[PDB]
């Protein structure tokens, strides 16, 4: 991710995602705890991307 | 198919141009066209191998793009760029070798591999470049149809034919007239041998010819012309035609008379050269016919008077040869030649990988058994085989 | 002229990078040059042809352009770009074939056609471009006045020459001495004969020489040289030198004795070999003289003192030979060699175009008769005619 | 070193690409790329020669730099441009020459020269580009440690030799069975002969043998091998062994026999080819055998029942024989060939600058020495002193 | 590779600098290195074994730091150390074995181990260090492109040999004269012997010769050359030489006359000594020769007399010799000499695990055989296991 921001993107990762493929990032970042059941259940986890 | 070269000059113009030392700007529109690749290919995955001795190794991808650190390259940005060409390399040659060995009677012009069916496909055409390559410039120009072309010294033209016709026979073998020959690559020698020395003959003059038809035309032809045969101007003890018996040939060499080279082209003559020996020039041509002569020699001084009797026995046979090379030509069809390593490429990896006979190439990829069937699918199976043997030798060596 | 060269260079570094994919940024630098011309010629007139059966086509020029957008490159970019080359192709051709004929005793060297001498034009030099083909790149140099060069692989320097020399000869032919060889493209066979086998002359050594004056100093050259003419080495019926009658040969081979090679220029020795054979450097030479010596074997066994008797008649012919063959060499003035298709391409085109005979290329242009009398008129018009075969295949093979 | 390159493909890819016309874009990329060096050098010393006729020169830097100002190139332009180059040409020669002398040893592979040493020198790296020089391209992959190969059209890797090997003889040398043989270059022509023509031999049949030995590994090599040995087809009166007398040889040739050639690699067997005359492919190989036989033909017309008597004296003797060229192969190796002038170029610099022998290479670069003796160093040495031949010929021939 | 090495002298330079008491300070920049190790690892499994009795055992990864606070180490601080060292000492163990047995032809010279092929993975160059163990010294100077070189005593260059020569002899083996020698390991022995005591001989001396051609080039050889042949000093009963019978020696020793040495490098003397017995340097060659002869005695007392008669039977043999041992020298290649346990280390762990013959190495990795046929892969194969061995030796003996 640093060696991203710190650089500007060039969309690799924009055509890995949208193609959608398999990919990580590294580094440290916010997180956000949720409880709610049904919120797996309308995969949410695959949005704020 | 065109996919397949990119990727080369690619690593080629790549593994060449990136050197821990040129400024950026000297690759800026090179560097560009690399990175496009790795977008393209990454998660798709590959299978190659599964004939033979050949391997399957499966290949997958997951590979960070270019970096750009300006004012000519750090050390440092080589080798983590080596070492990611080096799956690249190892890569293709699995690629080539796997779609150098599959054949097809019907369709067999096209790709056969799982691995090559999958990169005619669209989403991958976004890279095509820098055809420069004689092959691929070549390759192009064919699949829309137009007057192609090919460079080839000593071209492989004729396949390996070696024997004789006797004209004039009998069971002891001691008045014979005829013509022995050897075609083979880009050489003919033909010799003329009558025992009587033309003795009965009228004008005293006996007539020869050799006639070899190309199996291709060969087009602007430099061809090196000289008389004489000098592989059938020695003693030698010869099998009859028959099987049954042995003949004696024991030569003595005449200026050949009435020299007379013509290059055909379907049945009519488009070059023609009368006792000119050296270099000539044929320019469009699918036949060679050369007629020569024996003229009994109306002068004699009695060293030579001595060899030739009025009556057998004939000792010393008299004979008139010629020996013509296609130093150089050019052929609408790839064909082997004495300077190109693409049919020993192509055999190579097929002995190597032990890979079975197919139903399209003889077996052992043999060049006079090849030349001499030359069939429309053996030519668009050696054509495709060719080019990616060139592929391979701007990598691999 | 180099006006011509830019047309092609620009057609294949385009009829080859521009494909249904590939980025534009890879083409930039090349789009640009491209349409450069285009402006330049849009608003001319030209002609070619009126010449035997040269076709006489006329052309004119008020073509589109190209758009510098989009990322990749869209077949149908394509398409409406091909429709616009196949008429420069097309041209082109008859473009070259125009100039590819006209020869001048004057000015041979500089632009004849209606076609070209409105090239070398100055409003159209906002064209030049790109020039690392090996020809033009010889011809800049030379324009310039400086120290040109090429490269060759089997060399055509020796005009067809196959003859022999009695030093030692009487009416019966039966007791001879002398010389016969064979000098042809790059190859030199040389036998020296003595019907006597030394037996009176002085040593029981009888000396032989074969010198060889080449029409154009070679430099650089890779020699093979062996012992032994096979050429030379059989049964011969020769005509005898008034052509009145024939002599006979019957030779027998023996090591020539006290070899020695010299390679002259101006008549000073640059390299000179002492019984060296196998692969012998000639780094500048005009001259090549081959001197060796036939010596009565001291020693012989009864099969061999049987051969050689202390009177005539002398029925085995004791014979030692030389082959020199230059595999490669540089030289400053164009030639024929076995690999390249120049001078066949020239050749071609005016017998297919039934050219008539012109002031300054023998007729064919044949070969041994062109480097035989090659006049400073002939280098030059051989010159311009090569370069622009050498454009020509550029683009038409 | 990797430095020297560049220096050229930086002039040549310069002396070609800059002319009267054309537009800056076109050269922007490469514009760039030579100032770059301008700059590293300004300032810096150097100095050359001191070896043997060798002229000694310094040169000094201090040159100006280069109009990215305007679009058109305007002759003007030029000319300030070429006086400019025209100082680094005549540099480069005067640099190629200095360190295509100098033999070592133990470090026979890195630099030698006073002006080179300094080259390899860090400062100056900054300046490497477009490696597709086939001779380049593999320096590098050879420091990394990794399968390199060149390309070679009638290859020398046979160092010259011609004998023979009697397997029965006797004083007279009346009744000699054994083989003679040629090995030169890529050529290799070997005969077997028997005076008795196996009368006395079981199955009347007597077998022959040649096997050759290659100092280095070919591979992907192309072969024609055809039946019979032209150059011992002839009468010979031959040295005995010993020096001390002469025989004679009378061949009259029969077609050889179970003809079986192997290639073989470590004493493997990877290629073989039973009575196959024509174009065979030898994949990967260190050695050749050829084995052929004699046999005594069963049925004989009168004429040939002549020639072999039950009883001495052997007049006639039977020869079978066998011709295999190497048209061209891959050689992990530099090797001198029948197309490359690199031998020719190290061999003639030194010639003509009278430079001494050194420890190193043998008297005037001779090829069969230098092949025989292929040690390491000679290989290191021979490497980088083509390599530094192939640079120079990118800008003098 | 060089990986492997630091996972050693990281443990040597441990298990040795690390005891029960020692002031921190002389680790920190120890400690510290160790460390960066264990997690470059943790969390990586790993496979060895898989072949004749090779066990299969896998590993895992997950270990805690090292507490570099304290300032004197207490004991609990080694323990709870050496117990973590005790899972990488049985792990390397495992590790050098795996790939101390396995071969390949083509790239011989690289990894080939599941275990190691991982190892020279990237992710791992974290670790390399400290590179002074003579091998590893040799191993990275190799792999850059360098004069190498490693140390000796009593090296094992000669296969062993113990033959003869007879030079004359006869059925009844009474009157024989030639050579009979031992070659093997560093040591030369050379007899020459002649039953006539030169008789008849001119000068009435007799001259041997004893050429040795050495795989590899020796340099700085420091040499014992010592007068006589012990071994070939006694009575003995030897078969004939087609084995069909037993001839008998009885040796009496005279001085040899006219010893002459001569160590060359390719055909070139280097060193030469006459006559001079005791140490000798001999500082660069791949050949020996030694000459000698045996000289009748001119004066002779009666005693001698009596043992040389004019005419046989010749019941006395005179006998002249020489002893040459090589004590040390550096060779290029690795070899086996009389010091260093790597040969034994590699055939013994392959020995004691049962490993199958493979393609590259003889038969119990003998090293008569070895040397013999010393091919590229072979020392490419024996570097990189010699290598291992040593790395292996720092550790476990
Ligand atoms: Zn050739
Ligand atoms: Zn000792």
């Amino acid at each position: 991710l640093e060696e991203l921001m710190r650089t500007g993107d060039y969309a690799q990762i924009t055509n890995m995602l949208l193609n959608n493929q398999p990919v990580a990032l590294v580094g440290a970042l916010p997180f956000v705890t949720d409880s709610s059941v049904i919120s797996l259940i309308a995969k949410l986890d695959a949005t704020v991307f | 198919m065109d996919v397949l070269y990119s990727l080369s000059k690619t690593l080629k113009d790549a593994r060449d141009k990136i050197v821990e030392g040129t400024l950026y700007s000297n690759v800026s529109d090179l560097i560009q066209q690399f990175n496009q690749m790795i977008i393209t290919m990454n998660g798709n995955e590959f299978q190659t191998g599964g004939i033979g001795n050949l391997p399957i190794r499966n290949w997958n991808f997951d590979f960070g793009l270019l970096g750009t650190t300006l004012l000519n390259l750090d050390a440092n940005y080589v080798e983590t760029a080596r070492n990611t060409i080096d799956y690249f390399v190892d890569f293709v040659d699995n690629v080539c070798m796997d779609e150098m060995v599959r054949e097809s009677q019907r369709n067999g012009i096209a790709p056969q591999s799982d691995s090559l069916r999958k990169l005619s496909g669209l989403k991958f055409k976004r890279i095509n470049f820098d055809n420069s390559s004689e092959y691929i410039e070549n390759w192009n120009l064919q699949n829309r149809r137009q007057r192609t072309g090919f460079t080839f010294h000593k071209p492989n033209i004729f396949p390996y034919s070696a024997s004789f016709t006797l004209n004039r026979s009998q069971p002891a073998h001691d008045n014979l007239m005829g013509t022995m020959w050897l075609n083979a690559g880009s050489e003919i020698q033909v010799a003329g041998f009558d025992y009587s020395c033309a003795i009965n003959a009228p004008a005293n003059t006996q007539q020869f010819e050799h006639i070899v038809q190309l199996r291709r035309v060969l087009t602007t032809a430099t061809i090196t012309l000289l008389p004489d045969a000098e592989r059938f101007s020695f003693p030698r003890v010869i099998n009859s035609a028959d099987g049954a018996t042995t003949w004696y040939f024991n030569p003595v060499i005449l200026r050949p008379n009435n020299v007379e080279v013509e290059f055909l082209l379907n049945g009519q003559i488009i070059n023609t050269y009368q006792a000119r020996f050296g270099t000539i020039i044929a320019r469009n041509f699918d036949t060679i016919r050369l007629s020569f002569q024996l003229m009994r020699p109306p002068n004699m001084t009695p060293a030579v008077a001595a060899l030739f009797p009025n009556a057998q026995p004939f000792e010393h046979h008299a004979t008139v040869g010629l020996t013509l090379r296609i130093e150089s030509a050019v052929c609408e069809s790839v064909l082997a030649d004495a300077s190109e390593t693409m049919l020993a490429n192509v055999t190579s990896v097929r002995q190597e990988y032990a890979i079975p006979v197919g139903p399209v190439f003889p077996p052992g990829m043999n060049w006079t058994d090849l030349i001499t069937n030359y069939s429309p699918s053996r030519e668009d199976n050696l054509q495709r085989v060719f080019t990616v043997a060139s592929i391979r030798s701007m990598l691999v060596k």
